[PDB]
């Protein structure tokens, strides 16, 4: 994916404030509450009977961190998502069986995740930008498929 | 198909739009054309620029649209009958657009209403814009 | 949203599949599982061995339903509503095995019904299962 | 992707397929079915009526440029990628059809197989056939990839 400079550096600012131990479980569990099929990939995680159990749930919060360090080694990488994704590409579409769709899914709920942490300053140029990264990391997440 | 809770929360929700209807609809829009750009092949005949008038009043309509969506949330064919015409038999909007001013709308609430969207809410809206997606994209007349 | 011709032309197509629904679910369920291997694991206790006698008797409650959302399209929500609880609340059914399912029931009709299989009918007929889909993919308890 | 006593399948059947005639079945039954698709069309005419659709004469020739173009993926399994990697241009770059219609259309060039072939269009020819048009969607998209 290419960004323009300006892009770059506005996507990198509001990255910085990123809370790392929490955007994560925001993202996944809003994808568990939106789009309750995906539960399906979860039953090991215990409670996910209410939103808000999802949100609380100790396993969520904990597998939406991994998730936010992945899209921060594609941010690191943006000329090559698909080495960077490519092992993990292997396992969500020959182990795991995930419809790439879902991909998509909680890429746009990410974006949603920080629109809701940061306002204003969630502009729509800087989500133009971050739309660019997320349809970056769903097809690199693809790849396989591909 | 929403439960009883999912239209009070978009009642609630988007309710509390209020005043600024037009705000956010243009806005919505802004990020869809700026975020979207294949989806400015529906509006050539828009002023495309930022802050531009024929946006900001067109947002105006898609706002109270999905208030008045809201407003016969139970009765949305009939109530959106019009905007289907429109949409599905002139227009012939491909669906997938409705997915991406869906999600701009959501984007928008989330960064001006962030008490309100909660991950509940949240879910609520998102089915209530693609249920206004269906209506808007199938011929039944 | 079926219009009334689609309306329509979905009753008279159903009629015409008659005493073979439960034939033609089950074949469509073995187009599914041989066409689209990942909508087996859906299945994990089911034998799903060519001619399977699970795979029959499945086929036809899928048949029956479907030929319940047939005689009460018009209310579908409620007619439904026990099996949108257990696809949408207890197996969690992803929406795009829907999409997977519809096509092979698509399929199945215009191999053994290429008369009534015009164009016309194939779209009402898309649209009928879009909309059965969309009910038993819904949380609207 | 396809194993032998697949590719066999297919090739049979795939000989006894009208070449004047499904390719444009399908691309009827596309703009039928999935209506927004005729936006992609307003040089055509008239395709008020699914009647007036089914029988525009430019709808039919170019539906077998299409078949033509399936016939070609059918050819070369081998690297459909490069097969279709000038209409991958056109499609994506050129027209910004969005990759979800590409499916649309394989699935019913799929249906329109199994209403001319009926009881010979069996679950395993199907399957075959569902690997040969997801390839050619796929193909078909990989300028977005
Ligand atoms: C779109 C971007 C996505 C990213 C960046 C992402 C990232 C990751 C990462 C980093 C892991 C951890 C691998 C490890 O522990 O070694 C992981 C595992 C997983 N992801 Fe994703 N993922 C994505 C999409 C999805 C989606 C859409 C689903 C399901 C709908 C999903 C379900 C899972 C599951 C089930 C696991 C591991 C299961 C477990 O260990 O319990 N992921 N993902
Ligand atoms: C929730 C989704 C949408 C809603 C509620 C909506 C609502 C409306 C409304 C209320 C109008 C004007 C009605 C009037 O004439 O008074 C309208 C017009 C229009 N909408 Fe939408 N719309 C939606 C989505 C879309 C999308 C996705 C597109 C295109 C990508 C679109 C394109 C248009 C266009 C082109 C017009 C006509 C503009 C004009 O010339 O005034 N709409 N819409
Ligand atoms: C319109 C499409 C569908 C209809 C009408 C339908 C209908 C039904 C019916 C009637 C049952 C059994 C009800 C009962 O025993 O109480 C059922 C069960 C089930 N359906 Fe569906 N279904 C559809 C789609 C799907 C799809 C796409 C899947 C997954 C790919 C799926 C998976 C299941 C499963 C796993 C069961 C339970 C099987 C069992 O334990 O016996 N269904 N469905
Ligand atoms: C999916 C398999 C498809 C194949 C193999 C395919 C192949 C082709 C071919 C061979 C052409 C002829 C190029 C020419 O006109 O010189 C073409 C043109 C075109 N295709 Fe497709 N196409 C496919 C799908 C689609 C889809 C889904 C759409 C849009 C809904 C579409 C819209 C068009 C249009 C508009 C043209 C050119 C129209 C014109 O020349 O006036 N095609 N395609
Ligand atoms: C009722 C109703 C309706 O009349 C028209 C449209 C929709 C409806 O309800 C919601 C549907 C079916 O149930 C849940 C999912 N879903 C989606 O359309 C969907 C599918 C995949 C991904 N995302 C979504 C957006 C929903 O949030
Ligand atoms: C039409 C249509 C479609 O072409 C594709 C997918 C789904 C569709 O419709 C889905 C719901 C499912 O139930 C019955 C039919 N129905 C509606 O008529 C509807 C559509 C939008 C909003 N509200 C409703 C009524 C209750 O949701």
């Amino acid at each position: 994916v290419h960004l323009t400079p300006v892009e770059k550096s506005a996507v990198t600012a509001l990255w910085g404030k990123v809370n790392v131990d929490e955007v994560g479980g925001e993202a996944l569990g809003r994808l568990l509450v939106v789009y309750p099929w995906t539960q399906r990939f979860f039953e090991s995680f215990g409670d996910l009977s209410t939103p808000d159990a999802v949100m609380g749930n100790p396993k969520v919060k904990a597998h939406g961190k991994k998730v936010l360090g992945a899209f921060s080694d594609g941010l690191a990488h943006l000329d090559n998502l698909k080495g960077t994704f490519a092992t993990l590409s292997e396992l969500h579409c020959d182990k795991l069986h995930v419809d790439p769709e879902n991909f998509r899914l909680l890429g746009n709920v990410l974006v949603c995740v920080l629109a809701h942490h940061f306002g204003k300053e969630f502009t729509p140029p800087v989500q133009a930008a971050y739309q660019k990264v997320v349809a970056g990391v769903a097809n690199a997440l693809a790849h396989k498929y591909h | 198909v929403l439960s009883p809770a999912d239209k009070t929360n978009v009642k609630a929700a988007w309710g509390k739009v209020g005043a600024h209807a037009g705000e956010y609809g243009a806005e919505a829009l802004e990020r869809m054309f700026l975020s979207f750009p294949t989806t400015k092949t529906y509006f050539p005949h828009f002023d495309l620029s930022h802050g531009s008038a024929q946006v900001k009043g067109h947002g105006k309509k898609v706002a109270d649209a999905l208030t008045n969506a809201v407003a016969h949330v139970d009765d949305m064919p009939n109530a959106l009958s019009a905007l289907s015409d429109l949409h599905a038999h002139k227009l012939r909007v491909d669906p997938v657009n409705f997915k991406l001013l869906s999600h701009c709308l959501l984007v928008t609430l989330a960064a001006h209403l962030p008490a309100e969207f909660t991950p509940a809410v949240h879910a609520s809206l998102d089915k209530f814009l693609a249920s206004v997606s269906t209506v808007l994209t199938s011929k039944y007349r």
